[PDB]
């Protein structure tokens, strides 16, 4: 009986649950069912938490963990010709208008950054990591520019004060 | 013949595949009847969804997060074991069972 | 007549009827009251079969008890089912989504045998759903209807076939029970009667006979005359009872070693021990009536017997002998003939009571196995019936029967006629019934035993034709499940008024006269030769001495909704079918005016559908408003009836109930007190009365198109209210808990004006497609940002706003006001499902006008969408200035054989203008058989032609000749029924007179706003990458196989490459197509489809090496 | 007993009248449309049918 | 009838040893996904149960062989593994089909191809397309023969990227994002652009 | 039409002649018999059922 | 009582797919018992484990 119960608790569910949580799930189900038979009313979560001497939020966590998944090959409609898996929207796909909007945003940002000088645009692109993935820090840009980091930081502050102008913001405001 | 499918084909040969072909297609041997960790919802190790066998779930990310961008691509994390690449190779890599 | 608040609707009916229409929900209500065991059913059964008052639960609990162990040392029994009061009333259940139910209680008794102890406990069996006042169930707040099912009854069904090689008749028999095994006694190409038992063919009859213990002497004695039986008794090649038993055991068992106690018990377990073979009381009555075994004995011992088996073999061999009648020793004689499987004496009706009893029995079996399991493993002198019984399989069986089973349907209600005909519906298919591929051509036919038991007209017209029909008007269900029909008995040519309800077999035994036969007003027939219906459905004339039964009325053979068609006897059958189907899909308008010309079946079919507030007890009105009426009874008491102002029906239509009594009137018990959705002064009203001309007008009314005036859009003649709901739920998640709030990130203050403080909208805000209803925000989690996003947030200074916005936006192409916000919560202690925190429902309501594209129809199957709404002045008017309203088409009338619309148009014009038959010198010759007070009528008067006895054509001519003028001296319509219209557009009169009149058309539920759809780029599928489907999602149309064949047959190949690569599956192709269109470049060359790649991976996973080769 | 095309079989008679001459004897047969479409040259159009 | 398959194995460069199977392959997981819904509810893909049964019985057979068991248990375990792989490849072929919850037979690998619901007759030959529409029809007797009517509320959704490019080109919007929002709000100039496109 | 394109043997299968010549008609018991005499040295073709 | 909107358990980013430079990497050659060879490209600064699951 030990081998049968342990092996059923291991290989019963499609998502594997350890045996102590399966034990408390079985205890919760038997407790709720017996209190329904002896009561005539299906009890409350606080009643079950009173009976099992645990907290009601733990009772809700257990009753959320106890739910087994559904299968994607069932008949959704009236007649059976439609699987469930044909009506699930793939949200991780490409929305295909925001991608081309991202491309146009990159080109617009290129135009706006190229309306300034060379040192400013280079420091900004190295600071925020546009030509490469990793953003260079102030010490890295001071190394690549032959200066200290304080001049780099003053250049950064002055350029960020420059870029908040409406002449450089009226085209980029609608991109957020 | 072709394997990257450049839409330049002239034949499509079917054939009865041997065990030497089966264990040549596969990337890793699945050896546990688990799918997903019940608590953190991550793919289990050596399961039917294992990220070492079938590839990573996140774009250019290993399992332990030690390599997390495109500059580490085409390498394998020496701790976790997931080859860091795009996450769309979970649609194309196969595994096998040794009976 | 005989309804206290009836409008005076004068009838053209020539002949009196004896029997009024029975209560139309009597099948549902009386079957459920049979199941419960209600005292009303108790006194009715005491009137009609008083020998055994047995309910459904009592029958199941008595076929269950007793329940013992294997040792027989302890027994558990059941007794006394008994209900309680319901836990909540109907409207509260529909509000808070609770199911309308009541608890079951059962007195259980556990008996120990050796020492002897009985233990009486009151076991709570479960929550049992209860039927409402109108025959509907309520499940989870929705409203459901259980449909009846037609199955073939148990018994013996003798039938013959030809063999088409030797061309000899090969008879057979199928002793088919309820819940048992089968057995067939065929006749082969030879004369060896094959006894294929449980579909294991061999072994002629001597095997079963000597297996029963019969010797060759007794086989010779009972079966001596039969050449077939003596040939088999010589070709038996087996002597000995045990010699037969070992053959039976080795062929039926095989895979088990035989022994002389197993074959001793196997046959006695299969067909006689009643734990495995219980043909029901229906089957016992059917077999005992078919062979004539017992006559007056009550129905008990529901298993078979060896007497019945040898009677079956004797009947079969005398049927192959070609005899006429047979008397088995021990019983009365019976005729010898083959049986049919489509006769209505063999198809019983499994109604709702038997349907719920079956699921309760299949729950009680699984409870019984658990109880008899734990009656051993539990220790003795320690058990109690509270510990024995597990009610979980019974409550799960009830729950799985009501929710998600194809005979427990979601009740449709777009009008009370469709509610009423959604009940009283017979379906031949379902669980335990044949599917549509097993449905042969023979079962869809109309057998001649359908006269008055099932309507031949009303049925669906898709692939389900003939499998679903409705009951007739006067039909009534037997106690056993057959369908009874009334008949007036005539004695010696004197038609009496006693009424005898007759099923199909007794309808075959006698001869039955016609409904509209000329009675001589004494009971005597006028002519000696009367039409009649013979046994097999033959139609003959007959001398009137032989006729012993007469129909109760015409329209007996027809359904409810088909009896509401005027002039049915002039139409065809297919267009009448389309009219009876399209009559129930009408929508409720805002005004709902009663029809001018109708039949007598509107008042009864409206007050019997339950959607009209009817005064329970008489008295006087105290107080009226738009919500509540309080009558004052004769003795002190008062009673408030609450209305339903704008409730949402089950399909998105309005459910108004306005009152129709003033504050001083006196109502009697049964008077209609408030209209319903589609009613006017009590009776049904599905549309409006519209002036119509039958000319073809400039190709706009071409090929079943209908044009209308602008007066219907202006004066709101055709206008329905539609109410939809939207539902969202704030629940917990892994990262936190979603909240309903005003602070939605990355949103302006423009869309946040209509929202109030707790996030939901106000009441009365007119919304458009894409506006915020419920402002809900989710915890987003941790994501990395693109550098452009990072420096843009640095440029504008705006923060991260780490929670993701997912509101409830009103979907595409919807608008209207916001009626009501019913918001539940967890903190206010409502019954919410596990893991949910806050549920909220918002009800949006729009007021749809009429529009071109909407589907209109008359009452004779003359459908057609609206072609063009003309303005008022370019619409052909009469010689009075009155414009016509709609213009039908001429060419659709004569080729469809439905001139009932032309007769209804003529009689409608007569009823609108009003007439006066000038009997100055005597009543004229056409109107000599008209009733009185039909010689003259006021304008806008109502009339009523019944179905098969109505206005004659000569009487229509005579009414249409004398048709008193409008306001001037002006008879606008001559004796032909036509008028001289003027062209409203050019100006000249039309050169020929044109038929006009007042028709009655209804607006169907096929509006355009539920059909028009488009898609540029929406969602996509999961496994494959195709776009999704249907208007519920965004979805795209299906470019199937035959359209690909057409595109190949054109020679157009590039469009096929387009539609099959870069619009459905080219995952890197779609975004390049979009970018190329936006930037203005050429479309790139496509690539391979992902569905083909999926095909390749599945073929590689089926151990098939598939290598794609370059060269 | 194997059904082969009239073009492929007659070309194989051309290859076999040389290099030692004997003809494979054949008589023309008439087959229905399900039987004809399944024995095509492509295993993709046949399996899709 | 025998020479057909024997010459089929003899002519090509094939071996008959591949009819038995020493290593089963696994389909990639994105063709049998475990997608979670909104609200934590999960959805398997009905091949995971067959794969899990094969994995379970294979591990148990390996443990029985390494443990050392009598012939009855090992023979029954090997026939169990054989039945599981046969049910994986074609459920309902030999004997009773393997049913899941609710007495529904599971969708095996061959059932992704067979019949009308397979890949061939459902998703390879006829697919759902984009840039599409559907509505009811009426008679238009003033049109010429090559013309057709069209509702503007439907043609505005059919021709959305064309009209987006065109009203970006005419300076009615700053970029594609405000142009798309302008189409969604249906401002009174988008019809004047819609006629041109 | 479906039995033509599928090339089944038909229901009302009427035999045809196989050679020129005169016939030997027989009206048998419940089913006839027809035999065709050839104009050459061949056996007379019999059609029984 | 909601809309069927699924999502696989994983995120999809999009960065610059450039192959002109990568991180420098070694290649370790692992060997099983049955005469098999395998190549696993680890990074340069990576403690290469003495065993490996092939
Ligand atoms: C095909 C079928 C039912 C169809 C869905 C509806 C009727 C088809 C005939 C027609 O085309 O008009 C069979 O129905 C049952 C057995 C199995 C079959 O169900 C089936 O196999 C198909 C579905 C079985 C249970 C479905 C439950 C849920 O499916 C939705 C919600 C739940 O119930 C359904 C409600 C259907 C009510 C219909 O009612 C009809 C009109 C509309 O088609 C519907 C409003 C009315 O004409 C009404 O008079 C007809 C009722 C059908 C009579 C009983 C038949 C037995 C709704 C479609
Ligand atoms: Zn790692």
């Amino acid at each position: 009986r030990q081998a049968i119960t342990r092996a059923m608790a291991d290989q019963a569910r499609t998502i594997r649950i350890p045996v102590h949580m399966v034990e408390v799930i079985n205890k919760l189900g038997r407790i709720q069912r017996e209190l329904l038979q002896d009561l005539g009313r299906e009890p409350t979560p606080e009643e079950l938490a009173k009976e099992m001497d645990i907290t009601p939020e733990k009772v809700l966590e257990i009753q959320q963990y106890a739910r087994e998944p559904i299968s994607l090959d069932q008949t959704i409609g009236d007649e059976g010709d439609s699987q469930l898996g044909d009506f699930i929207e793939d949200s991780e796909a490409v929305v295909a208008v925001d991608a081309v909007s991202f491309t146009l945003l990159q080109d617009q940002l290129q135009s706006v950054l190229d309306t300034l000088s060379e040192r400013e645009a280079g420091v900004v692109r190295l600071r925020f990591g546009l030509t490469d993935g990793q953003p260079r820090t102030l010490d890295e840009i001071g190394q690549v520019y032959g200066v200290t980091r304080e001049r780099i930081r003053q250049i950064e502050s002055k350029t960020m004060s420059k870029l908040r102008h409406p002449s450089r913001s009226q085209v980029l405001r609608d991109y957020l | 013949g072709a394997m990257l499918d450049v839409n330049f084909f002239d034949e499509l040969r079917i054939g009865l595949a041997t065990a030497e072909d089966i264990r040549q297609w596969s990337y890793g041997e699945v050896k546990k009847p688990e799918t997903i960790n019940y608590r953190t919802l991550k793919p289990e190790k050596d399961g039917l969804f294992c990220e070492k066998i079938f590839g990573p779930t996140r774009d250019w990310e290993c399992y332990c997060g030690k390599y997390k961008r495109v500059r580490f691509k085409g390498i394998i994390c020496e701790r976790c074991g997931v080859e860091v690449t795009r996450a769309k190779v979970r649609r194309e890599r196969m595994g096998h069972i040794e009976l | 007549n005989s309804v206290p608040g009836a409008p005076n609707r004068v009838s053209f009916a020539k002949l009196r009827e004896p029997l009024e229409v029975p209560g139309l929900l009597d099948v549902q209500t009386d079957s459920f009251e049979w199941l419960i065991g209600s005292p009303r059913w108790r006194e009715s059964a005491a009137e009609r079969g008083d020998v055994n008052p047995v309910g459904g639960l009592e029958e199941v609990l008595y076929e269950l008890s007793p329940i013992e162990d294997f040792s027989g040392s302890m027994s558990l029994s059941f007794s006394d089912p008994r209900f309680d009061d319901v836990k909540a009333p109907v409207d509260e259940c529909k509000d808070k989504d609770m199911t309308y139910a009541a608890p079951l209680f059962v007195t259980a008794e556990f008996i120990n045998n050796n020492t002897g102890e009985i233990k009486s406990q009151t076991v709570f069996m479960g929550d049992f759903p209860m039927m409402t006042e109108k025959g509907t169930f309520i499940i989870n707040g929705t409203e459901r209807v259980v449909v009846s099912q037609l199955v073939r009854s148990p018994g013996v069904y003798f039938d013959e076939t030809i063999d088409k090689s030797t061309d000899k008749t090969l008879h057979s028999v199928k002793v088919i029970p309820s819940r048992g095994a089968w057995l067939e006694f065929d006749v082969d190409k030879r004369d060896t009667v094959g006894v294929r038992i449980d579909r294991k063919r061999r072994q002629p009859v001597t095997v079963l006979l000597k297996a029963l213990g019969w010797t060759s002497e007794q086989i010779v004695e009972r079966f001596g005359f039969s050449e077939i039986m003596r040939s088999t008794l010589e070709k038996d090649n087996t002597v000995g009872t045990d010699e037969a038993l070992l053959d039976i055991y080795r062929k039926l068992r095989p895979g088990e070693p035989p022994t002389k106690e197993s074959a001793q018990t196997l046959l006695e377990n299969l067909f006689f021990k009643e734990k495995r073979y219980d043909l029901a009381r229906v089957g016992r009555y059917k077999v005992n009536k078919k062979l004539g075994l017992h006559v007056g004995e009550p129905i008990t011992s529901s298993t078979l017997t060896e007497e019945d088996v040898v009677a079956t073999i004797e009947y079969l061999v005398r049927l192959h002998e070609g005899q006429t009648t047979m008397t088995v020793p021990g019983g009365v004689e019976v005729p010898v003939e083959t049986d049919d499987i489509d006769h209505f004496g063999n198809r019983r009706l499994r109604t709702v009571g038997e349907l719920i009893q079956n699921q309760i029995r299949v729950g009680m079996s699984r409870m019984e196995r658990v109880v008899r399991e734990r009656m051993t493993t539990q220790d003795v002198e320690a058990i109690t019936p509270q510990t024995l019984i597990n009610i979980r399989p019974v409550v799960a069986a009830i729950k799985e029967f009501f929710g998600t089973s194809q005979l427990s349907q979601f009740m449709d209600q777009n009008n009370p006629l469709s509610g009423l005909t959604h009940k009283r519906r017979l379906s031949a298919l379902g669980p335990g019934g044949l599917s549509r591929e097993r449905a042969g051509l023979e079962v869809r036919d109309v057998h001649p035993s359908h006269y008055g038991r099932m309507c031949p007209i009303e049925t669906p017209e898709g692939p389900n034709i003939g499998l679903i029909g409705s009951l007739s008007v006067y039909a009534r269900v037997n106690p056993f499940g057959f369908i009874e029909t009334p008949y007036r008995k005539v004695v010696d040519g004197v038609v009496s008024d006693e009424i005898v309800y007759l099923t199909a077999d007794e309808e075959d035994r006698h001869v039955v006269a016609q409904a509209n036969s000329p009675i001589d007003a004494d009971g005597r027939f006028v002519e000696p030769r009367v039409l009649v219906r013979r046994k097999a459905g033959e139609v003959e004339y007959v001398p009137s001495s032989e006729v012993d039964y007469m129909d109760v009325s015409p329209r007996q053979m027809v359904s409810v909704a088909t009896a509401m068609i005027p002039f049915l006897e002039h139409d065809d059958a297919n267009r009448a079918l389309m009219g009876a189907n399209m009559q129930r899909q009408a929508v409720p308008l805002v005004r709902s005016e009663a029809p001018l010309v109708g039949t007598g079946m509107e008042l009864r079919a409206a007050i019997d559908a339950g959607d009209v507030v009817v005064a329970e007890e008489s008295g006087v009105i105290e107080e009226v408003s738009a919500d509540y009426i309080t009558v004052m009874h004769d003795n002190g008491t008062r009673r408030t009836y609450r209305m339903r102002k704008f409730a949402r029906s089950n399909h998105g239509t309005c459910a108004n109930q306005c009152p129709i009594v003033d504050a001083g009137d006196r109502v009697e018990a049964g008077q209609v007190i408030a209209d319903g959705p589609c009613t006017d002064d009590g009776e049904m009203a599905l549309g409006k009365n519209l002036l119509v001309a039958i000319m073809p007008w400039e190709g706009h009314n071409y090929e079943d198109a209908i044009i209308l005036s602008n007066r219907l859009v202006e004066e709101d003649v055709l206008t329905s209210i539609h109410i939809e709901e939207h539902e969202i739920d704030a629940r917990d998640t892994k990262l936190g808990a979603e909240e309903i709030t005003r602070d939605i990130p990355n949103i302006s203050d423009e869309v946040l004006a209509d929202l109030d403080e707790r996030g939901i909208v106000r009441i009365g805000a007119e919304v458009r497609d894409g506006d915020i209803l419920v402002g809900k925000v989710t915890p987003k989690g941790e994501t990395e940002l693109t550098p452009e996003e990072r420096l843009l947030r640095a440029i504008f200074g705006e923060k991260a706003r780490e929670v993701r916005d997912t509101s409830l936006k009103v979907p595409h192409g919807e608008s209207g006001k916001v009626i009501g916000i019913r918001v539940f919560s967890r903190e206010d202690e409502d019954e919410l499902p596990a893991g949910v925190n806050e549920l909220v429902r918002v009800y949006v309501a729009q007021k749809r006008k009429i529009s071109d594209g909407d589907k209109l129809a008359g009452r004779h199957g003359n459908k057609g969408v609206i072609g063009k709404i003309l303005p008022v002045e370019d619409m052909p008017f009469l010689a009075d200035g009155t414009p016509v309203d709609i213009i039908l088409n001429t060419h659709g009338v004569p080729r469809r054989m439905n001139i009932g619309q032309i007769l209804e148009t003529h009689l409608g014009w007569c009823a609108h203008s009003g007439w006066k038959v000038d009997a100055a010198k005597g009543v004229p010759d056409w109107a000599a058989r008209l009733p009185d007070e039909l010689l003259e009528a006021q304008p806008n008067a109502i009339v009523s032609t019944p179905v098969f006895d109505g206005a004659q054509e000569a009487e229509l001519q005579g009414l249409l000749s004398c048709t008193l003028p409008n306001r001037d001296g002006d008879v606008l319509v001559d004796a032909d029924g036509k008028a001289m219209l003027f062209d409203g557009r050019s100006g000249e009169p039309f050169p020929y007179p044109v038929t006009v009149g007042y028709m009655y058309i209804m607006k169907l539920h096929h509006l355009v706003d539920d059909k028009i759809h488009a898609r540029s780029t929406g969602p996509y599928s999961m496994i494959t990458q195709q776009p999704l489907g249907g208007k519920a999602q965004f979805g795209g149309q299906r470019f199937g196989e035959m359209e690909c064949w057409a595109m190949q047959a054109y020679g157009a190949a590039y469009t096929l490459q387009e539609l099959l690569t870069i619009k459905s599956d080219d995952t890197v192709g779609r975004v390049k197509v979009y970018e190329a269109i936006v930037k203005g470049e050429n479309i790139p060359e496509p690539g391979i489809p992902e569905s083909f790649k999926v095909l390749l991976k599945e073929l590689q996973s089926l151990c098939l090496n598939v290598e794609v080769l370059s060269s | 007993g194997s059904l082969i095309d009239r073009a492929e079989f007659e070309a194989e008679n051309r290859r076999v009248v040389a290099e030692g001459g004997e003809p494979a004897a054949g008589r023309p047969v008439l087959m229905g449309i399900t039987k004809a479409s399944l024995a095509t040259d492509s295993w993709l159009s046949a399996a899709s049918f | 009838k025998r020479l057909k398959v024997v010459a089929a194995f003899q002519q090509s460069g094939n071996s008959p040893m591949g009819m038995v199977l020493d290593a089963v392959p696994v389909i990639p997981p994105e063709l049998r996904p475990m997608v979670q819904l909104d609200g934590g509810r999960f959805a398997t893909s009905d091949l995971n149960d067959l794969y899990r049964r094969v994995i379970n019985r294979n591990n148990r057979l390996k443990r029985l062989i390494d443990l050392g068991a009598p012939e009855i248990i090992v023979n029954n375990e090997k026939r169990m593994l054989q039945e599981s792989v046969d049910a994986l490849f074609d459920n309902g072929r030999r004997g009773r089909p393997v049913t899941g919850p609710g007495n529904r037979p599971l969708k095996s690998l061959s059932d992704l191809l067979k019949g009308k619901q397979g890949r061939f007759r459902q998703n390879l030959l006829g697919k759902r397309v984009d840039y599409s529409g559907r509505s009811v029809i009426v008679v238009g007797p003033q049109l010429k023969l090559h013309q057709c009517g069209l509702p503007k509320l439907m043609a505005l959704e059919l021709f959305k990227p064309f009209v987006m490019k065109r009203l970006v080109d005419l300076n009615h919007a700053q970029n594609i994002k405000s142009a798309k929002r302008m189409v969604e709000r249906q401002r009174p100039q988008v019809w004047d652009v819609l006629e041109e496109v | 039409v479906q039995e033509l394109f599928e090339a089944r043997v038909p229901r009302g299968k009427a035999p045809i002649a196989d050679v020129t010549g005169r016939v030997r008609l027989e009206d048998g018991e419940r089913f006839y018999k027809i035999t065709i005499v050839p104009d050459d040295g061949g056996e007379e073709v019999v059609y029984d059922k | 009582d909601r809309v069927l909107r699924g999502s696989r358990l994983g995120a999809v980013s999009y960065e610059t797919d450039r192959n002109h430079d990568l991180a420098p990497r070694q290649i370790a050659r692992y060997r099983t018992d049955n005469g098999e060879e395998f190549e696993v490209p680890f990074a340069d600064d990576a403690e290469i484990p003495g065993t490996w699951l092939c």
